[PDB]
RNA sequence: GUGUGUCUGGGUGGUGG
């Protein structure tokens, strides 16, 4: 989940920034740019402590910007299959569990749960809640989930986990 | 029977041939005139590229298709939507803009027509 | 077309090196710091924060000196970074709960010396 | 006397008499789009689809055709920004 | 030269398809003729004069 | 009936010893199709058709719904049943599941927004829908109206739109506004709209109920003539020169000359109508 | 535009193979109507699919959702109830068919055999050049694997005719079948690339349509539709007698018709067969004459175009010029425009320029924001609009100073198009010192004389640099 | 090693005039004290002069490899 | 209390430098 891998990002800048400070506002501008991508594959990044280098400035013909390359090792945010991370839940609809991994929304299914965990919806807080509230699904707690799919919609990141794996949670 | 006013002819933006989205031809239907291939010629020997470029390129036609950075092959873009597609050999992030005059994407349309793939490569 | 059980990974991803969650948070910790220590800079955004408060709930350590002992001793026997970083953020009771959630460990190690390891980093832990 | 020898040079650096024709000049590696441009450009462009022939767009036609800046006089170089020069500014 | 044709099928139930002077030239008209022409339709000439 | 199976949905096989595969469809046929699809890691070609197969996506791709209550959205949909199907669509909110039937990867899209059309000279409106099949135009009284593109009547948007409030503040088109009250209110928005006492707002987000409001503009806060007439040049240098006024402006005006070719701009004033 | 612009370091050519035009064309299922349209609605699957292109103006396209500038156009495909040979690799296809066995279809020369592994690595590197040395060496007759002697191909227009010394009619189906089956190494050393030239994709098994951009419509129709048509009406009629009629005479006759039909759709100006001879009187322009022409698309519109920004009118002396000043009307000056970036230098030289309007000479026609919209100085727009600010483009008239390219055809040499600089005069010509009629071969008895006006500052400064008249009295020559 | 020729051509400079020409049009900061010229490429020109144009020139020898040149470093034609 | 569609495609002939 958390790798430390270089990332590729071009800084196409203007002429005006062309001054004693010209590296430190391609660096701004960097991190100006790199952070909160939603694009399907590399998603948010974390990468503002960290430059491998920056390459040469490549000026344009016919254009006044400059072309700045710059490699880094930077922190990715893409899905992936058959593997069980920490997670804690967000609002949950009446059928549909909607729990959180840092900012991206997961999503579970009523019937993939094994039958230990039933909805109860004459509980007054609308959440994933057992009758012997052994274990309780609701907003701000800890629990463990599994995550198997990948999503994509209008470069809005997105993923489906699952739980049919029992003794998740508090572990 | 010849007088300045019947010759003088000026053109700075105007009508397009549908064809081709070059300017028109002649000065009744306001069209601009000809670079020719001697004109070109005579750039190169000046060694003025940028003037020839922006001659050619820029100052008559110019155009943008996204490719495939696979396969040489235009890719469907659907810009206000924000989804960019070559189907054909099932890429959907590959895809890069590149600016060409228009008469260049109708020559390889055509070739694409005609059975040859002009596979075009930023690589 | 990834997968975890067969411990395939792509091209670009493979060759990175995994960092726990703690580490991160501590990264995270440090890049606020900083940020509090920068040069006038615009407002972050909510995708940073709640990350990074994320990694506070998650988290089980919070010394260095513990994550750094921690990382020495995980990487003396031959188990991958993934699967490392998975077992450091979740820490079961037992090696058979370790095996049961990744289903890549089945077979690479014996229950008794991943029981080991597993009590070992839970007397590590505090 | 310069342009007659690059003529002549031109016309003889292949070891045979290179004609300024369709038949000396398109029987050379020049690329496929420059030799369409030439003459026979349908002919050129079969017979390079038929062979994978690919053109590494070293020549100036071939840049012009897609309308990139050509190898010509100024674009035979690059430009890059002296951002230590650029500390002396203001 | 008004022309007007009308569409197959508001606001626009004609189309304009009438003829301009040429953009770089012009003039007093000082002859216009209205006329049948062979089949039968309308057909107009009409003679613009320049001074120069 | 009709088989009418679509490429980009997948199958799962019943029979035989290669059971619970599942593959992308790469080509379409008639009734036997004998497809070579991509399982998960098969090293084996399997020529089976689509007669016995059933269309089941696969885990955790997008899919489109063509028919029923959910007409034109686009479904996410993780279930491996026969009669239960459930998706969390971006349309709706409150979860309903759909039937399989009405599941494929169709061109019906329901992911859109602010695109203007006219209903009347004065009175303009904001779509809500942008689909091929239906037009749905809100109304600022709460309520979808369906419209067509025949229907509609489109009219060149005029740029001169400046709705005004009564907190003295200026506003023009394409500009974030808020108001005090409403219930979704005080979020970004676009507006573009041809009044003076009501505006509408703007959002992106799901369409039911909190994507769209309006209220009266008493609570917003902030954050020619001449052409064609013959003219007689009175005055200047072109004194009693007559022409016809081609391009007129507030001050200038451009006057087609009847003694010469030479078409000149001179002031109004100094300009006499006929 | 989402993706990253970047410029193109080299071409591949290859040849489209069917199943790649099959998963390329938005038509699914391939097109099967002749008939354009249907009441007017146009037809899916028919020549003007509204998911190739884009119908009318101000229309969207399916496939994309550009307009009629921004959608590229996007291609169909028909396919073929049985293969025909491409006209254009005809030659290509005798020299291969000679080159591999008929039955056997392998290389007619081993490539395992030391001494020919030697003969092909003298000519590795080149895969024309290797192709006709084993044409070379092959023009043998047995091959190893079966003895099975091979036969003398020929050519009668579009047919071939395998002679062995019986004489049959070489149908495409068997080319496409002796071709299938040849090794990708064998195909190599043969002197063709597997992975972008495979033998068995010559034989035209899929038809690729053009979009509508390649062949668009006013209601007239390009006659590149019309062949389209033709192919298209032929090609269901085979299908129907196929499925059918099945009577082997007909089918062949009309396998005929459709290789004439997709060969003259490709190259009208085959020799003894009759031309695409439409029923208007007039003869048909293909894709070959579309692109071989002096006046065709290569040397018509790629070498040489037209150009925006030119003026032409007749030039007259001026023995008051400089050498590098050419006089030039007020109306040729107020017509074009030169861009000028707005700076806090010029902000109120380029704020009267565009309070001037377009009307009066000595001012603007546009302006282009920071945004790439541009508000024409015609419509008198409000003067909110026209506050100008850092960063904006305005496109002021040519006023004096301005550097132009002066040319006058025929571009004999160096000389004949020069740098020179604008003096606004009063009359209708250009003016010219007479020293630079020498240099033009100019003289004034009506000569007109070529005028550009180069665009972008980077240009200018090019051409003060390089072609001014004072930097070039001296020739080279 | 840097073999290519300490001259700069007149194609260099055509070119390195009109990018500085450029770029001080999109108010790029000057390098040079301006005596009050207006348009960019007198401006250019005056730096090109003082020798004080921030451009390294990136000449690509024929074998693929390359040469980086300042302009501080070359040598004007005039 | 506003605003873009400008009959294409061939052929023939004459003409200017
Ligand atoms: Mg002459
Ligand atoms: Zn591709
Ligand atoms: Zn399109
Ligand atoms: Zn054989």
């Amino acid at each position: 989940m958390f790798y430390h891998i270089s990332l590729e990002h071009e800084i196409l800048l203007h002429p005006r920034y062309f001054g004693p400070n010209l590296l430190n506002t391609v660096k701004q501008k960097l991190f100006t740019e790199v952070e909160g991508t939603c694009t399907g594959k590399y998603g948010f990044v974390i990468a503002v402590t960290t430059i491998d280098n920056i390459g040469a400035g490549v000026i344009q013909p016919g254009r006044g910007f400059v072309l700045y390359p710059v490699k880094y090792k930077a922190i990715v945010f893409r899905p992936f299959k058959g593997e069980v991370v920490d997670a804690v839940v967000t609002q949950v609809n009446k059928v549909g569990l909607f729990t959180e991994i840092g900012p991206m929304s997961c999503f579970i299914s009523r019937h993939s749960i094994p039958s230990e965990m039933e909805f109860d919806p004459n509980s007054n807080p609308p959440c994933y809640k057992t009758m012997d509230e052994d274990i309780v699904i609701q907003q701000d707690d800890e629990i463990r989930l599994k995550i198997v799919g990948t999503r994509v919609d209008k470069n809005d990141i997105f993923a489906i986990g699952s739980l049919m794996d029992d003794y998740l949670g508090l572990v | 029977k010849h007088m300045v006013d019947d010759k003088i002819h000026s053109r700075a933006r105007g009508p397009i041939q549908i064809l081709n989205r070059q300017p028109m031809e002649g000065r009744s239907r306001d069209g601009g005139l000809r670079f020719g291939e001697m004109e070109r010629d005579c750039q190169i020997a000046h060694g003025a590229a940028q003037f020839l470029r922006e001659r050619l390129f820029e100052a008559s036609d110019p155009y943008q298709v996204h490719v495939c950075n696979l396969c040489g092959i235009m890719a469907i873009a659907n810009t206000r939507t924000h989804t960019y597609e070559c189907r054909g050999c099932r890429n959907k992030t590959q895809i890069s803009l590149v600016r060409m005059p228009y008469a260049c994407k109708l020559l390889f349309q055509e070739l694409m027509s005609m059975s040859i793939a002009p596979r075009m490569m930023s690589v | 077309e990834e997968d975890a059980s067969q411990l395939i990974f792509p091209k670009e991803f493979e060759t990175a090196e995994t960092l726990l969650n703690s580490e991160v948070h501590m990264l995270l910790e440090h890049r606020k710091q900083q940020n509090e220590s920068a040069e006038d800079e615009q407002e972050l955004s909510e995708v940073f924060m709640k990350t990074l408060n994320y990694t506070a709930r998650f988290s089980r350590f919070k010394n260095r000196e513990t994550i750094a002992s921690v990382r020495s001793l995980l990487l003396q026997k031959k188990l991958h970074k993934f699967e490392l970083a998975c077992l450091a953020n979740l820490c079961p009771e037992t090696a058979e709960e370790s095996k049961a959630l990744i289903p890549s460990l089945e077979g690479r190690f014996e229950d008794e010396e991943l029981q080991q390891i597993l009590d070992d980093i839970q007397t590590k832990r505090s | 006397y310069r342009h007659l020898a690059l003529l002549c040079d031109t016309m003889t650096c292949r070891g045979h008499l290179m004609a300024i024709t369709r038949h000396g000049v398109n029987r050379q590696d020049t690329g496929p789009l420059m030799k369409c441009s030439f003459e026979e450009t349908v002919d050129v462009l079969m017979e390079a689809a038929a062979h994978g022939e690919s053109d590494p767009m070293k020549g100036v036609s071939e840049n012009i055709m897609l309308g990139q800046l050509a190898p010509a006089g100024t674009g035979c170089f690059d430009l890059l920004l002296d951002a230590e020069k650029c500390k002396y500014g203001m | 030269i008004g022309k007007t044709v009308t569409l197959p099928e508001r606001r626009y139930t004609k189309r304009d398809c009438s003829t301009f002077l040429r953009t770089s030239e012009t003039g007093i008209v000082d002859q216009v003729m209205v006329t049948l022409n062979q089949e039968g339709y309308k057909f107009c000439k009409i003679r613009v004069r320049s001074v120069r | 009936r009709e088989h009418n199976f679509q490429p980009g949905d997948n199958v799962e096989v019943c029979e035989g010893e290669l059971i619970n595969l599942q593959g992308k469809i790469l080509s379409v046929d008639g009734n036997k199709i004998t497809i070579m699809p991509k399982h998960e890691d098969l090293k084996d070609m399997l020529e089976f058709p689509a007669q016995e197969l059933r269309k089941y996506f696969k885990m955790g791709d997008h899919v489109k719904v063509i028919a029923g209550r959910f007409e034109g959205d686009t479904g996410l949909i993780v279930r491996v049943e026969e009669n239960f199907v459930i998706l969390f669509s971006d349309l709706t909110m409150h979860e309903l599941k759909v039937l399989p039937r009405d599941l494929q990867l169709c061109s019906e899209t329901a992911s859109g927004w602010g695109e203007l059309v006219q209903l009347d000279p004065q009175t303009v409106g904001v779509i809500v829908r942008l689909e091929r099949e239906t037009f749905q135009v809100l109304n600022m009284y709460g309520k979808v109206v369906t419209v067509r593109h025949q229907a509609v009547t489109r009219k060149k948007d005029n740029r001169f739109a400046v709705a005004l409030d009564s907190e003295q503040n200026n506003i023009h088109v394409k500009d974030i506004v808020k108001v005090i009250d409403g219930p979704h209110s005080g979020r970004e928005g676009e507006i573009r709209h041809l009044f003076r006492s009501f505006a509408f707002l703007h959002c992106k987000k799901l369409v039911e109920n909190g994507g769209m409001f309006v209220c009266k503009t008493r609570h917003l806060v902030l954050a020619n003539e001449l052409i064609g007439q013959t003219v007689r040049i009175s005055q200047g240098p072109y004194k009693g020169y007559i022409g016809v006024v081609k391009d007129a402006t507030e001050s200038t005006a451009r006057v087609e000359l009847h003694s010469t070719c030479q078409t000149i701009s001179v002031d109004r004033q100094r300009l006499t109508t006929v | 535009s989402a993706c990253p612009l970047r410029t193109i370091k080299r071409v591949q050519f290859g040849v489209l193979s069917p199943d790649e035009l099959k998963r390329m064309s938005v038509t699914e299922g391939g097109i099967k109507y002749p008939e354009t349209t249907e009441g007017g609605r146009p037809k899916l699957g028919g020549l003007m699919d509204p998911r190739q292109g884009v119908i009318e103006r101000t229309g969207r396209c399916q496939t994309c959702a550009g307009n009629m500038t921004e959608c590229p156009g996007h291609f169909g495909h028909i396919e073929l109830a049985k293969p025909v040979f491409h006209v254009g690799f005809l030659v290509k296809t005798m020299k291969v068919l000679r080159c591999v066995c008929f039955f056997c279809s392998k290389l007619l020369v081993d490539s395992n055999n030391p001494k020919i592994k030697d003969i092909l690595a003298k000519s590795k590197g080149q895969p024309k050049k290797r192709l006709t040395h084993v044409y070379d060496l092959c023009k043998k007759n047995i091959c190893g694997g079966c003895g099975r002697y091979q036969p003398r191909i020929r050519r009668s227009g579009l047919e071939l005719y395998a002679e062995w010394k019986k004489k049959i009619l070489l149908s495409p189906e068997r080319v496409h079948e002796i071709f299938k089956r040849i090794s990708d190494e064998e195909c190599f050393v043969l002197g063709m690339e597997p992975r972008y030239a495979r033998p068995e994709w010559m034989i035209v098994t899929v038809l690729p349509v053009p979009p509508l951009s390649v062949r668009p419509a006013v209601r007239n129709q390009d006659d590149l539709t019309h062949k389209l048509a033709d192919i298209v009406k032929i090609n269901n009629q085979l299908r129907r007698n196929e499925q059918n009629g099945a009577a082997a005479h007909v089918i062949a006759e009309d396998v005929k018709l459709l290789q004439f039909h997709v060969a003259t759709m490709v190259d009208n100006e085959l020799p003894g067969l009759p031309r695409a001879m439409q029923k208007s009187g007039r003869p048909l322009k293909s894709l070959k004459q579309r692109l071989k022409g002096k006046e065709g698309r290569v040397r018509g519109n790629l070498m040489g175009k037209r150009v925006d920004f030119s003026a032409r009118t007749v030039i007259t002396p001026d023995p008051n010029l400089s050498i590098d000043q050419v006089g030039v009307p007020r109306s040729i000056a107020a017509n074009m425009t030169f861009a000028e970036i707005v700076t806090p230098f010029n902000i109120d030289r380029l704020q009267e320029l565009v309070r001037r309007g377009n009307s009066q000479y000595p001012g603007a026609k546009y302006i282009i924001r920071d945004n790439g919209d541009r508000i024409d100085l015609r419509f008198h727009p409000k003067p909110s609009d026209l506050h100008l600010q850092t960063g904006y483009k305005v496109e002021r008239h040519m006023c004096d100073g301005d550097i132009v390219i002066f040319n006058r055809q025929p571009t004999l040499h160096k000389m004949s198009m020069m740098g020179h600089r604008v003096r606004i005069l009063p009359w209708s010509t250009f003016r010219l010192n007479l020293s630079v009629t020498t240099p033009y071969n100019a003289d004034f008895d009506g000569d007109e004389m070529n005028l550009h006006l180069p665009q972008s500052l980077e240009t200018r400064a090019e051409i003060q640099e390089l072609a001014m008249v004072p930097r070039m009295i001296v020739t080279p020559q | 090693k840097r073999i290519t020729t300490p001259y700069m051509t007149k194609y260099e400079r055509a070119r390195v005039l009109g990018t500085r020409a450029l770029q001080i049009a999109m108010c790029a900061p000057v390098m040079v004290e301006l005596e009050g010229e207006t348009d960019p490429l007198l401006i250019a020109m005056k730096e090109l002069k003082a020798r004080k144009i921030p451009i390294i020139i990136r000449r690509y020898l024929p074998d693929g490899s390359y040469e980086d040149w300042g302009v501080d470093e070359l040598i004007i034609s005039d």
